[PDB]
């Protein structure tokens, strides 16, 4: 399921999982979302591409399903755009 | 809002071993990814070990692996290293850190995008 998204760039991560490098930004659209991607600032206005994953996984304490969601970026891109 | 404080640091013989612990307390709500840092005089600081928030992905400095467990106890909000096989290249001021970035299962591995830090146990490793 596909998404295409406006918004600012609220933190970045350099990350690891599952054996490869990611890179991941919270997207302020106020909510905000999690963009996975396997010249993105701090504060850059943003346009991003790509596949809206649920990504449901079990709370460690509650025992309790829920999702995680990310627009996974791969086909896909992120764009500078302000 | 947050602090963290180590335990477990000290002297041992090299080949020896050591449990690092970090007790996380304040608005623990708003931490995810967990790491261990170390610090040796006059140099900079370096990634040791990560865990993600589910404790699912780890990530280890290559001259670590094999003889250091990272772990995590989201109910007593704690993150311990287990240090097997210690060498004298191990001495340094080791830190834990917390980061705020939101994700479960991402494991963060970039040291300055870690929001808190512990104020840091000597480890020193005799020949
Ligand atoms: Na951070």
């Amino acid at each position: 399921s596909n998404a295409l998204m406006i918004g600012r760039i609220a933190d970045v991560q350099h990350g690891f999982l599952g054996a490869m490098t990611v890179t991941q930004y919270v997207l302020e659209v106020k909510e905000f979302i999690v963009i996975r991607c396997m010249q993105v600032k701090l504060g850059s206005r943003v346009l991003v591409q790509g596949t809206l994953r649920m990504n449901r996984h079990v709370d460690d304490v509650s025992k309790r399903l829920h999702a995680y969601p990310f627009i996974q970026v791969v086909l896909g891109y992120v764009k500078v755009v302000g | 809002q947050v602090q963290l404080q180590e335990s477990g640091g000290g002297l041992v013989q090299a080949g020896g071993s050591l449990r690092l612990s970090c007790a996380a307390s304040g608005r623990t709500s708003s931490l995810y990814s967990m790491g261990w840092f170390r610090q040796a005089p006059g140099k900079e600081r370096e990634f040791v070990a990560a865990i993600s928030r589910n404790g699912a992905n780890t990530y280890y400095t290559d001259s670590v692996k094999g003889r250091f467990t990272i772990s995590r106890d989201n109910a007593k909000n704690t993150v311990e290293l287990q240090m097997n096989s210690l060498k004298p290249e191990d001495t340094a001021v080791y830190y834990c850190a917390a980061d705020r970035f939101p994700t479960m299962e991402v494991v963060t591995i970039m040291t300055n995008e870690y929001d808190y830090w512990g104020q840091g146990t000597q480890v020193t490793v005799s020949s």
